[PDB]
């Protein structure tokens, strides 16, 4: 089974930790609490 | 990249596709050889009144 999406212009927050990997991230968009 | 400073050895990792590294206020901290895996820290010369 495959899927398909589209990417739109958009901001997001990205949290690195100490050994440099993404480990979460916020979207500004969602709801007015992000 | 170019600067200046004073190069040395370090203990950081990275991933095999990283090429430099920042600190917060978008300072150039450390510099990746292209012809060896090697991870140099970088900092300014000394100055002073
Ligand atoms: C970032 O990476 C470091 C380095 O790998 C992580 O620290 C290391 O974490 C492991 C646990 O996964 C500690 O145990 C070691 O596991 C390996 C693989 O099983 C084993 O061969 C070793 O003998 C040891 O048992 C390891 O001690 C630890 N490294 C040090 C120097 O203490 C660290 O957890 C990572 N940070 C994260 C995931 O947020
Ligand atoms: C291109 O880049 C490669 C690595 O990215 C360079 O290869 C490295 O060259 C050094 C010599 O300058 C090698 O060290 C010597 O090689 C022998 C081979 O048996 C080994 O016993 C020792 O390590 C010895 O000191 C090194 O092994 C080699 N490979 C690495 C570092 O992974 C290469 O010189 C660069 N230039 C060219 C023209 O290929």
């Amino acid at each position: 089974a495959y899927y398909v999406g589209y990417l739109q212009p958009r901001t997001f927050l990205l949290k690195y930790n100490e050994n440099g990997t993404i480990t979460d991230a916020v979207d500004c968009a969602l709801d007015p609490l992000s | 990249l170019t600067g200046t400073g004073v190069l040395t050895e370090s203990n950081k990792k990275f991933l095999p596709f990283q090429q430099f590294g920042r600190d917060i206020a978008d300072t150039t901290d450390a510099v990746r050889d292209p012809q060896t895996l090697e991870i140099l820290d970088i900092t300014p010369c000394s100055f002073g009144g």
